[PDB]
């Protein structure tokens, strides 16, 4: 037997429980701005975040300071993909979007962005 | 103790919502188009509230240019589910409207009156999913209770009007209210008799196929005349998967709102149920421990209740957290999972 | 906007690959007599009996939980699986026992399906 919506409901939950702050245990700082999450879900939607979480010294750091550089929004924007996702792409941002996935190692979500 | 005017807040949607002032009343007899949404299951009738949570794209998109254009939308009242068929139905109006966007999550919350009954001639769906329906407009004492005061009053009443009815209906309709509610005040009850038979409509705790026939009834005196006989036939309500087990009786109903022993209340994923209250209830079962978020009734925690032979949910417990409470104990039972029984 | 209707089911893969290496994992449930390691996250977003347990400041710093003995372990390993993988594995010789456990663990869903199948 398989679920068609277990996966998106338990992602659902897991947004719930990000929104409401429960059990986060890291906080990422981008652009000298702070969103809080949990290490399992970053290290399971990006390349970067798999490596520094899977670094044995790396993995104890409940806060972890990005490329300062990184477009806030654009990283606020993955974030909300990686727990929802659903990805909003607007003229605007799509190529600060494409450049801080490219740098969070997100193949699929960089060559989607290089079709529009 | 408890207030009964809190519950039909709504207060747990959200305290800040944007509010319109303002009604709209097609000519009767009329001709028109109307927008109906994807899935509404339950018989709308006029004067009743509504609440909705909304998620999908053209549900948010549909009621943003609703709200933007005219306010109203349709709600059909079906026969029967599967089939999708139905043949009258109540356009509903936006008296309460918020959009909320929760980390890239978006819902629309919304509260709707029912205003007008109508016939539907054919339904059109078009492209983007929303059924455009082709709809025709369906046309429209002593100050103390004393007992004896009553009595002769009454006499004389009846003896002066048709020396050669509204009023009697009404008031054998408000005398049963009353047993039902003794905290019940006359003032609440609309004193025109068209108002105040949908709002006995509304209350009655009865299956939709006797809610569209009352539904039907184009004349106040027939309402009152129909609500009178089912409320006094009407004898407790059963499990609908069991069809036998006593979960409430009669007599154990009581009012807790000012819109009556039954209304409408929404789950946090957008479902509605009709929930009923009273203070006894047989054969449920409670699982689980108390919560509190996202309840329907303020300082109180619910738990939920299963019709404890037959495995199938009914409803609540609703305990009161508070030690100087009245009702330390009531029950909440969902009307779509009970029929009447006689 | 657009969507990925695949990403909810590769970060539940990742997980679950990281389940199978015991990586991050934070909690243990002993189920009779037996353990299975997990993260708190996942639980409480399947289960409302975890969900409960650990949004209760007292009992969330637990490590190790102890459930209902007489629940059967063979239904709360294939529960746990099926969290993690959106697969439930049922069976004639199991699902009544499933069936018990969703239940205890207050899985809506799971128990529903579980109706479903036994009403067939
Ligand atoms: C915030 N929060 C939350 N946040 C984060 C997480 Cl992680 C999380 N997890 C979780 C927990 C328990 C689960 C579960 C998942 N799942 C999903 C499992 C799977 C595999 C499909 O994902 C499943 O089945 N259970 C049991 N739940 C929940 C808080 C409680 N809340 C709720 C509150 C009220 C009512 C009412 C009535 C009652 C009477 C009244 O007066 N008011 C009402 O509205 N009815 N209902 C239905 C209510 C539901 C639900 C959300
Ligand atoms: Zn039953």
């Amino acid at each position: 037997i398989q679920f068609t919506r277990h996966a998106s409901d338990v992602l659902l939950n897991l947004n719930r429980l990000r929104s409401r702050d429960i059990l986060t245990d890291v906080v990422i700082v981008v652009s000298r701005e702070q969103f809080r999450a949990h290490k399992t879900v970053l290290m399971a939607c990006s390349g970067l975040f798999y490596s520094i979480f899977t670094d044995q010294l790396k993995c104890n750091l409940s806060v972890i300071n990005l490329d300062p550089e990184i477009n806030p929004e654009g990283f606020c924007i993955l974030l909300d993909f990686m727990y929802t996702s659903r990805l909003n792409l607007r003229e605007g941002n799509i190529m600060a979007v494409m450049a801080t996935a490219m740098y969070l190692q997100m193949e699929h979500v960089v060559d989607t962005c290089r079709k529009f | 103790n408890f207030d009964t005017s809190l519950p039909t807040s709504h207060t747990y949607l959200g305290a800040d919502m944007e509010e319109f002032h303002g009604r709209t009343l097609h000519d009767d007899d009329s001709c028109q188009v109307i927008p109906v949404l994807p899935q509404v299951m339950m018989i709308l009738i006029p004067g009743q509230t509504l609440p909705l949570q909304l998620f999908h794209p053209q549900e948010v998109s549909m009621v943003r240019n609703l709200i933007q254009k005219d306010r109203t939308f349709a709600v059909l009242a079906y026969s029967n589910v599967q089939e999708r068929e139905a043949q009258f139905g109540t356009t509903a109006e936006i008296y309460a409207y918020r959009e909320e966007q929760d980390f890239g999550i978006e819902i629309v919350k919304v509260k709707a009156i029912g205003r007008q009954r109508f016939k539907v001639l054919e339904l059109r769906t078009q492209s983007d999913g929303i059924q455009q329906a082709k709809v025709q407009i369906l046309p429209e004492k002593p100050v103390s209770r004393e007992d004896q005061c009553s009595y002769k009053w009454w006499q004389k009443y009846q003896k002066r009007k048709f020396h050669c009815d509204a009023e009697t209906l009404m008031d054998r309709i408000k005398k049963q209210l009353r047993e039902w509610d003794e905290n019940l005040k006359d003032d609440s009850l609309p004193s025109n008799p068209i108002d105040f038979s949908y709002r006995v409509a509304a209350c009655l705790p009865i299956d939709d196929v006797l809610r569209i026939q009352l539904l039907k009834i184009g004349s106040a005196i027939q309402r009152l005349r129909c609500e009178l006989d089912i409320m006094n036939k009407c004898t407790s309500l059963c499990c609908k998967q069991c069809q036998e087990t006593e979960i409430t009786t009669k007599n154990e109903i009581f009012s807790l709102s000012l819109c009556g022993p039954m209304a409408a209340y929404v789950n946090p994923h957008g479902y509605v149920h009709e929930t009923l209250t009273v203070y006894k209830a047989c054969n449920l079962n409670l699982i689980g421990r108390p919560s509190t978020e996202h309840s329907w009734f303020p300082g109180y925690a619910w738990t939920v209740a299963q019709c404890k032979i037959c495995a199938s949910h009914i409803g609540w417990k609703f305990t009161a957290t508070k030690k100087d409470m009245s009702p330390q104990k009531f029950w909440g039972l969902t009307r779509s999972a009970l029929l009447p029984t006689i």
